[PDB]
């Protein structure tokens, strides 16, 4: 019931009153994928998840460089767990839903999809089963993209003091919370601990499959994530 | 230093 503070302040923080959906700006017998219009959306994304990360607390008191480090370190896996998250209050295995509402089949993307991509969604999709089985609820998401975007050892930075402290309130935060309202078996901060680390990882096969895309120049010329992929990591 | 970061974060 006792909420730690931070997650309360985070959930404050939190955009979504359908808003980000409204704000997202690709502007509006059936067919092949519409590519470019998915890539707008994904970059529309990114767009509104550095929006999230401005207003955080510890964030905005940091200097600019700062900021842009943690986010040049933490961007594919905030929003891979942007996507992911949505596959959880989704609760549908047959489909995928994107942030504009739509919904795509996964035999859609088993007919479409090549290799690399069709591994990741389903990958991904598997990851969703894990955080379901969990009981994933919107507190410990928002506790959990904080970390995400904590998630950097602290020597990369200038600022240790405020960051460290971050970084431990921030993890003492998911288990009390966990140790609160999970009263099950398994330990659960441990177990969405283990689900980051997956995240992770899927995150690197996802900048892979970009990586893929533009070699074959076959991604939008101005895309977002590309320009976020060729720049020093 | 990433030109879209810091346009991101400065402002858009
Ligand atoms: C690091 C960033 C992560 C962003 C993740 C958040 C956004 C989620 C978007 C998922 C949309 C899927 C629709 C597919 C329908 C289909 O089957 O369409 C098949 C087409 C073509 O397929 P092909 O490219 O294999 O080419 C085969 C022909 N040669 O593919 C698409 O149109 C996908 C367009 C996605 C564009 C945005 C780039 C996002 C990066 C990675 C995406 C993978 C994330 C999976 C989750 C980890």
């Amino acid at each position: 019931p006792n909420v730690p503070e931070l997650i309360l302040q985070l959930l404050q923080l939190e955009p979504d009153e359908d808003q980000v959906r409204a704000r997202i700006l690709g502007s509006l017998p059936d067919q092949p994928a519409a590519f470019g219009l998915l890539c707008r959306m994904a970059d529309q994304t990114f767009i509104s998840i550095v929006d999230w990360a401005r207003r955080c607390m510890v964030f905005k008191e940091l200097e600019v460089a700062d900021q842009m480090t943690l986010l040049q370190n933490c961007w594919s896996e905030l929003l891979v767990f942007d996507h992911i998250y949505r596959q959880v209050q989704h609760g549908k295995e047959g489909s995928i839903l994107l942030v504009t509402g739509q919904e795509v089949e996964l035999t859609t993307v088993a007919t479409q999809a090549g290799s690399l991509l069709h591994s990741l969604v389903l990958r991904a999709q598997e990851l969703v089963l894990q955080l379901l089985a969990l009981q994933l609820d919107r507190q410990e998401f928002v506790c959990l993209k904080f970390i995400i975007l904590f998630s950097l050892d602290l020597k990369f930075l200038n600022n240790h003091i405020l960051v460290k402290d971050a970084q431990e309130k921030a993890n003492a935060a998911l288990l009390d919370y966990t140790l609160c309202h999970y009263p099950h078996s398994g330990d659960k901060f441990q177990q969405l601990l283990l689900c980051l680390v997956e995240v992770r990882a899927l995150s690197m096969q996802a900048k892979e499959y970009l990586y893929h895309k533009h070699l074959g120049n076959e991604m939008p010329r101005n895309n977002l994530l590309i320009e976020m992929l060729q720049a020093k990591q | 230093e990433n030109a879209l970061l810091r346009y991101l974060l400065d402002k858009d």
